[PDB]
């Protein structure tokens, strides 16, 4: 859309209804009459279609006023909460922009954040920018976190995050705006070559592409249709499913066949019986016509019973022929609806050897999606977050992602080699304590009103733990990590000195020989500006191949792109990099997925802030002092940068209305 | 509410194919099974329908008789009524036989002919003398 409306779908709203969250703080005028609401959206709309046409500099509660003409210009206050509000819930005015308004002198409350990773970073920002004190501490010796960069000399490679998912409605799309980003459309064709080195057919490429499109829609059928979801007590997976489907399409061929060659020996028997009426027949024949011969021996004149004799024997011999030349003509259509059913025989199989490896293929490239094994994902839930996927093209980020969080940051307190080890939350307030990467002893004590945790959750699942919580979190909490999944996929990074490959064509496939082995090395990009191959390990083999050295590792990619491109077009790379992200110990995996058992709740469960008992008994509830964001958090977004940052404003919106008050929900 | 074109799924398969850890691999053997049974057995009435096929070899031309064509006539010769009485006889109600034996006759003079003579030539009791047979 474009307009107003067209600000509000860019803004993941709905441009003519208000959302539960707008009702919670203007429950006057939901509630209200149908008039004043359309006044409200409006002025929402077009608040923040200014924020939009223009993201580089703040939108100030006058501005907006200016440009409203009555009668929604009419109510100030109106339009003071509706501004005050999108304000708050980063909305408007986030990323980074020109501050018209220089900041309020002194800072109200005090927040560690923990992690750098773009959640922690959107957060910091937007809290500063509401005017809280605010530091964050991060283990690495840099920003970004899963947004990770490769540079040297001029060979840059995303090792992290590389890949915007379209425009349309990506809070992204404004971040663009404020930070240079070389946004590259990616060209979606991408030619796949067996095990040998040889491009597979167009024609099958196709057939098993659509295949595997069809198997998929197969398991939803299962899921929503025949309710297909439990096995034994263990709730179901799409590994399950699909191999489910696939055996009962195997199944029904062979199902066919039986019925078709059944229906041959039918005819065949009646072809039998037939005969043995037939050879019967010829043999009463046989003896019939010597009878006629005899009788009529019988040399006339004659009496008239050998007269007769020979007549009748005449006749009957005709009655036979006649029958016999009617079972021929009977014979004959038999011979030929065997001529028919011989020539065109249902399909010998349901996938080739070459069918099934090349259908593994976009299998890998679905555990390449989601970094895990489609034996994890659940049947009912991996698609969830499929209704709000943006609109537009996907694009690369030419210039290396990192980019965006190292800009994120300017202006930030962040203790870079900082570890949290141990979280302590009471009703007074909180205190953490990290330590020095470098030298461990080096000890830090923080103390703040509120922490905000954007851990990974590969961290919150480490066992034994990498961070305490004092007390420790909630059964509510725990549980629900348990039952996230959170996956895992690596890159190998390619530096040439020269583009050996079709420059025309950004990615390309290699179909591995197994099922096991199909995720090892089965895609390769060429993005970037220089000669650049970038080879992806995902599904089962990511987690194993972790344990192989790189050189290994960039022996089995030179071997591939050999056989690929031709034995001598392939030279010695000049600079390798391989990722291991669940070795890394700040990150214990690449994103989260939905594991089978687990639902789109937990990632709200995951969101959920944590409130401490309180100190001494008898005393009032307290403020909850906890919160929890990143690509886990958000439920409608999850492992994405957009998610990470999604959340990050959010969950600023929710401290300020905390700590600061909002005086927008009268 | 329908599956993709051409995938097969009904609810008893589904549940046939689960139940046990490798109920799938037992269906999909018992099949490949039933299948080269039924092919086996194909060959059988093949080659028996074949050997069956030469005995036939020949057909039945030698033993063709020539077409006799009598214009139907209304008169009936001595001859031809001692002829009739003999295939009822030998035919009974089988009416085309007895015209096709006198040689030209039509069916109807035939079954006038039980009437108009049935009186002298007891066609009564030559009849259930034929039906004692
Ligand atoms: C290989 C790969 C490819 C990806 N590709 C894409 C993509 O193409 N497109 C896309 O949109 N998204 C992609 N993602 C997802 C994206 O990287 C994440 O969703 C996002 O960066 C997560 O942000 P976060 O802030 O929630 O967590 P993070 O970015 O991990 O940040 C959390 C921070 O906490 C720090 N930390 C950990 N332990 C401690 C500790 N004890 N003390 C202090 N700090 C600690 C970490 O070092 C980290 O900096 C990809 C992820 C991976 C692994
Ligand atoms: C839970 N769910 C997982 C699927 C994610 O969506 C994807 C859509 C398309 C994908 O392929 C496009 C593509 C083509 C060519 C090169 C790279 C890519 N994409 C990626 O590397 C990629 C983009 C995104 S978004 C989150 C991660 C991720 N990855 C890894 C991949 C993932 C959304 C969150």
């Amino acid at each position: 859309p474009s307009g107003v409306e067209g600000a509000a779908f860019q803004s993941r709203l709905p441009h003519d209804r208000m959302t539960s969250q707008e009702a919670a703080c203007f429950p006057d005028i939901i509630s209200g009459p149908q008039q004043t609401q359309k006044v409200f959206l409006f002025i929402r709309n077009r608040t923040l279609q200014l924020w939009l046409d223009n993201p580089k500099i703040q939108l100030t509660f006058e501005a907006t006023l200016q440009q409203l003409e009555a009668p929604y210009n009419s109510d100030t206050v109106l339009v003071h909460r509706v501004h005050s509000y999108l304000e708050r819930h980063g909305l408007i005015n986030f990323g980074i922009y020109k501050r018209i308004k220089p900041l309020p002198t002194k800072k109200t409350g005090k927040v560690i954040i923990i992690g750098s990773g773009v959640s922690g970073l959107a957060a910091a920002r937007q809290l500063q920018s509401f005017g809280m004190d605010v530091t964050l501490l991060e283990a690495r010796d840099r920003v970004g976190g899963r947004v990770a960069t490769f540079r040297k000399g001029n060979y840059v490679a995303d090792l992290g995050a590389m890949v915007v998912t379209g425009l349309g409605g990506n809070p992204m799309a404004v971040v663009s705006k404020q930070v240079n980003m070389e946004l590259a459309k990616i060209k979606q064709k991408c030619p796949l070559y067996e095990a040998n080195g040889q491009a597979v057919p167009k024609e099958k490429d196709e057939m098993v592409e659509q295949e595997f499109n069809r198997l998929l829609e197969a398991t939803s059928y299962l899921s929503h249709q025949l309710d297909f979801n439990v096995l034994n007590n263990k709730p179901v997976s799409l590994g399950q499913a699909l191999e489910v489907v696939i055996q009962l399409q195997e199944k029904h061929v062979k199902d066919e066949q039986i019925e078709h060659w059944k229906k041959i020996v039918k005819t065949q028997e009646e072809l039998k019986e037939l005969l043995n009426k037939m050879v019967n027949l010829k043999e009463k024949i046989k003896e019939l016509h010597q009878q006629y011969k005899e009788a009529s021996e019988v040399k006339p004149p004659r009496d008239i019973t050998a007269e007769f004799l020979v007549k009748s024997k005449h006749r009957d011999l005709t009655a036979l022929c006649k029958e016999y030349d009617e079972l021929a003509e009977t014979q004959g259509k038999l011979e030929e609806k065997l001529q028919e059913l011989e020539a065109n025989p249902p399909s010998d199989v349901y996938l080739s050897s070459r069918d099934r490896q090349i259908l593994d293929w976009h299998f890998a490239n679905l555990e390449f999606a989601n970094a895990t094994p489609l034996s994890t994902l659940s049947l009912k839930h991996w698609d969830q977050d499929d209704d709000f996927e943006f609109t537009g093209s996907h694009l690369t980020v030419r210039n290396g992602y990192s980019c965006v969080p190292v800009a994120l940051a300017e202006g930030l307190d962040i203790k870079l080699n900082t570890a949290v080890r141990q979280v302590r939350y009471t009703a007074s307030g909180c205190e953490v304590i990290a330590v020095n990467t470098r030298s461990t002893s080096q000890t830090f004590i923080y103390k703040c009103d509120a922490v905000l945790c954007t851990l990974p959750l590969g961290v919150l699942k480490q066992q034994p733990p990498a961070v305490q919580f004092v007390p420790p979190l909630p059964e509510w909490k725990t549980s629900a990590v348990q039952r996230m999944g959170f996956g895992n996929l690596n890159k190998v990074v390619l530096c040439f000195d020269r583009v050996f490959w079709d420059p025309s064509v950004n990615l390309f496939g290699h179909v591995g020989s197994t099922t096991a082995s199909r995720g090892e090395l089965f895609l390769f990009w060429n993005l970037y500006k220089a000669p650049i191959l970038l080879a992806l390990v995902a599904g089962e083999a990511a987690g194993i191949m972790e344990n192989i050295s790189d050189d290994v590792i960039v022996g089995r990619c030179l071997a591939i792109l050999k056989g690929i491109f031709g034995s001598s077009a392939v030279p010695q790379p000049k600079e390798t990099v391989v990722s291991r992200w669940r070795a890394d110990p700040w990150a214990r995996g690449s994103y989260s997925y939905v594991a089978a058992g687990s639902s789109g709740n937990d990632y709200d469960l995951m969101a959920q802030p944590i409130t401490p008992g309180p100190s001494i008994p008898g005393a009032p509830q307290p403020i909850p002092r906890l919160f929890f964001a990143g690509e886990h958090t958000i439920r409608n977004y999850p492992a994405t940068v957009h998610g990470a940052l999604l959340s990050g404003l959010r969950e600023a919106g929710r401290i300020a209305d905390q700590f600061l008050g909002a005086m927008y929900t009268l | 509410r329908k599956p993709p074109k051409g995938m097969f799924l009904s609810q008893e398969d589904v549940e046939a194919v689960s139940a046990n850890a490798t109920a799938a691999t037992t269906v999909l053997r018992q099949l490949d099974m039933e299948l080269v049974s039924v092919k086996r057995q194909i060959q059988n009435i093949k080659q028996t329908n074949s050997a069956l096929k030469e005995k036939l070899d020949g057909g039945i031309e030698p033993y063709r008789l020539p077409e006799v064509i009598q214009k139907c006539n209304a008169r009936w010769t001595t001859e031809e009524q001692l002829l009739a009485v003999q295939a009822i006889r030998k035919y009974g109600r089988d009416f085309q036989a007895i015209s096709d034996v006198i040689g030209n006759k039509s069916v109807v003079q035939v079954k006038n002919f039980f009437v108009n003579y049935r009186r002298r030539f007891n066609i009564d009791e030559v009849l259930q003398e034929w039906e004692a047979e």
